């Protein structure tokens, strides 16, 4: 919706929405890993070939 | 009030002072089991310390997570202790005595 | 090794006043209340006259006095008699478990 | 919803019900959205409470018997309805609002003491 | 008066070891620290170590760690200093001195307030 | 010690899983005496447990 006779101030670098977006995407990222396998036994010694 | 959540077992540290005088309060004074609470009108300034100079060591336990434990000791070992002024303490104890004798 | 730098020597004559000084570090002199001063002259073991910054031991020399500020500690003399001819040494608790000495200096009198 | 912004007081005196309606909506996801859904009812209840204390529970342009101490504006109607708009006017009167409200409360209550006596 | 007595003098070869003694009298010999300090000829003083008579747990400057052994014999009020791997640099006069009081609730170990010395024993490495 | 009565630390050493892999190494630390309990089912005092 357009406003006909108004004027406002904006500020990119003080905007609060980014400082909420980062927390949102970090949290949503963290949900996807909670039920999944934790690895940890893979830290065992790795013996690797001399591919050439 | 601003409640101070400090923890202690035999003496109420850092608490707020009594109202106007030493007051005794209990669920039933005649019963033995009811642990009485004595509120003091003036404080007794306790001080405690540990003279040893410990230093902390970084042991590692599995992937990524550390565990801290005391390493060597740099000074000369002494006894950890607490200090209370005697003249304040005996007078306060006698005042609690008279407040107990009010009920006994 | 030692951080307690000290001048090499001084000199004087009767009735004068002389101030010796030693500069340490924030770790030892600028952190603790435990600087002290000692003197020695040939044929003798050294001797104490100032302990814990400004206090005196038994008997010797109310004349001497000293104080410290920042990383610097000082010993002051006035009157400056012939018995003051000796090698004066700066000393301080170095933190940790260690005391540490200065370089020493000679008072050339009288 | 907010197309009346920038217009004069006479202009936006009409279609106030457009703004009055749209202040409630939502559905659910957990941590934040539920917090985003009790804010609506709480805000609406507070704005209705302050309007209800002043005897103005009817959501009209409600009119009041508390004098306009000229120190609040020191300005005339001729310079207001013809040209001036709500936000610009609000930036002026905002210096006195909290003082104004309590007077409305008490005036409602003396009007109450007057009505009850029979 | 309180006093400490010391060994006469020592002469040793490089790479050898030397033991010097420090016996005290005039005060309760177990109530005070013992500080060891070194004096090279015509040069600055070098503090070496301290010991609590009632226990072990000596400590020393890093110049001499892992190289100096320290004990006291409570039977005859005598402290002993052991230097095990000599160098030509170690030619100097060695002193023992009585430190601050052995408090049971305060750490006076590092306090430089020692006020009674031995005679000084001259050690020559040649 | 020969004389005196002070707190003491009971130096102990243990074979912890090391920082990397499931490799093992030896390590040492100090523990206040209430945190340590003698284990031994036989009459031996060289082996100790945590109070957990
Ligand atoms: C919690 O509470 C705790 C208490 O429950 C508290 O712990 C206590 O803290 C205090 C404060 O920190 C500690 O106080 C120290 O006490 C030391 C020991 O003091 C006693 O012992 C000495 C020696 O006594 C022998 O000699 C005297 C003669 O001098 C005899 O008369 C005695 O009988 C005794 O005899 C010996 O032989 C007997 C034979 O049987 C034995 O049985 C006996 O055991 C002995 O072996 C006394 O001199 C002391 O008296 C002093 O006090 C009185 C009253 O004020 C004075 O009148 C008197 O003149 C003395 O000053 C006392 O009885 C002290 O050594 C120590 O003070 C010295 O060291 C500190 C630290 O460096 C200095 O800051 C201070 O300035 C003192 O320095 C002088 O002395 C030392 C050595 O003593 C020297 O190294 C130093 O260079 C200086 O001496 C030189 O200068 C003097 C001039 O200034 C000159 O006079 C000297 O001759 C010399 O030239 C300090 O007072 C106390 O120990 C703690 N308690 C315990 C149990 O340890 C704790 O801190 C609290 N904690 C908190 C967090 O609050
Ligand atoms: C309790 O224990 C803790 C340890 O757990 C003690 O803390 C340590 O205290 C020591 C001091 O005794 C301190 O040592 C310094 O470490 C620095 C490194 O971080 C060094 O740079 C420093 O050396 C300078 O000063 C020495 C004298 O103090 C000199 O010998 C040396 O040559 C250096 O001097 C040069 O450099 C200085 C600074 O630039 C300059 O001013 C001089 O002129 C000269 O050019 C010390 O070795 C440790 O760092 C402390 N450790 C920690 C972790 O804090 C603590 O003291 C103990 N307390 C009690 C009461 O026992
Ligand atoms: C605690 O005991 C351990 C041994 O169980 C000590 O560790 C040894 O220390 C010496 C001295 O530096 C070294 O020679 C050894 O290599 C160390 N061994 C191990 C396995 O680390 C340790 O010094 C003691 N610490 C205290 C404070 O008593």
């Amino acid at each position: 919706l357009v406003l006909g006779n108004v004027t406002e101030n904006f500020n990119m670098w003080k905007n609060d929405m980014v400082d909420q977006m980062h927390e949102d995407i970090i949290s949503l990222w963290d949900q996807s890993l909670k039920p999944c396998v934790k690895l940890t036994p893979l830290c065992v010694t790795l013996i690797c070939s001399n591919a050439t | 009030h601003g409640i101070r959540p400090v923890v202690s077992t035999q003496l109420l540290l850092n608490g707020s002072l009594a109202e106007k005088e030493i007051v005794i309060r209990s669920e039933n004074l005649t019963n033995n089991a009811k642990i009485i609470i004595v509120h003091l009108h003036t404080p007794v300034e306790i001080v405690c310390t540990r003279p040893n100079n410990n230093t902390r060591k970084s042991v590692r336990i599995g992937p990524g997570q550390t565990f801290y434990a005391t390493g060597d000791i740099i000074g000369d070992i002494k006894q950890a202790h607490c200090n209370i002024s005697e003249e304040k303490w005996n007078d306060t104890l006698q005042k609690v005595g008279i407040e107990l004798q009010k009920h006994f | 090794q030692s951080a307690l730098t000290q001048p090499a020597s001084v000199s004087g004559s009767p009735g004068q006043s002389i101030t010796i000084s030693c500069t340490g570090t924030s770790y030892d002199v600028g952190s603790y209340n435990l600087v002290s001063w000692y003197q020695q002259h040939p044929g003798k073991a050294p001797k104490l006259m100032i302990y814990e910054v400004s206090k005196w031991p038994s008997g010797v020399s109310n004349r001497f006095s000293g104080s410290k500020s920042g990383n610097t500690a000082s010993l002051t003399i006035s009157g400056l008699q012939a018995e003051d001819e000796a090698d004066y040494y700066c000393c301080s608790y170095a933190g940790s478990s260690t005391v540490i000495f200065g370089g020493g200096t000679k008072l050339t009198v009288l | 919803f907010l197309g009346a912004a920038g217009s004069t007081m006479g202009a936006a005196s009409m279609t106030l019900t457009v703004q009055a309606r749209n202040l409630l909506s939502g559905t659910v996801w957990g941590i934040k959205q539920l917090q985003a859904r009790v804010l609506a009812v709480e805000r609406y209840l507070r704005d209705q409470q302050l309007l209800g204390i002043w005897g103005c529970s009817g959501k009209l342009i409600c009119c009041t018997n508390v004098p306009w101490n000229s120190s609040w504006s020191n300005r005339n109607l001729s310079e207001i309805w013809d040209n001036m708009t709500w936000l610009q006017w609000d930036k002026e009167i905002s210096n006195y609002t909290q003082i104004i409200y309590g007077l409305l409360e008490e005036s409602q209550n003396q009007q109450e003491k007057n009505e009850q006596d029979l | 008066q309180v006093q400490l007595v010391q060994s006469g003098a020592e002469v040793k070869k490089p790479g050898a070891s030397v033991k010097v003694s420090c016996k005290a009298s005039g005060y309760t010999f177990t109530d005070y620290y013992i500080h060891w300090v070194r004096q090279a000829p015509g040069q600055g003083l070098e503090w070496m170590a301290w010991i609590n008579p009632t226990t072990g747990r000596t400590n020393s400057a890093r110049k001499f760690q892992g190289r100096v052994t320290m004990t006291r014999d409570t039977s005859i009020s005598t402290a002993y200093m052991e230097l095990r791997r000599l160098r030509s640099d170690d030619t100097a006069v060695y002193y023992c001195a009585r430190g601050g009081w052995i408090g049971l609730y305060v750490d006076y170990s590092g306090y430089p307030n020692f006020d009674s010395w031995g005679q000084g024993t001259l050690v020559t490495v040649s | 010690v020969k004389n005196g009565t002070v707190e003491e630390m009971k130096n102990c050493s243990f074979n912890t899983t090391t920082e990397i892999r499931d490799k093992e190494k030896k390590e040492y630390a100090l523990f206040y005496k209430p945190d340590i309990v003698p284990l031994s089912e036989t009459n031996n005092t060289s082996e100790y447990r945590l109070i957990n």
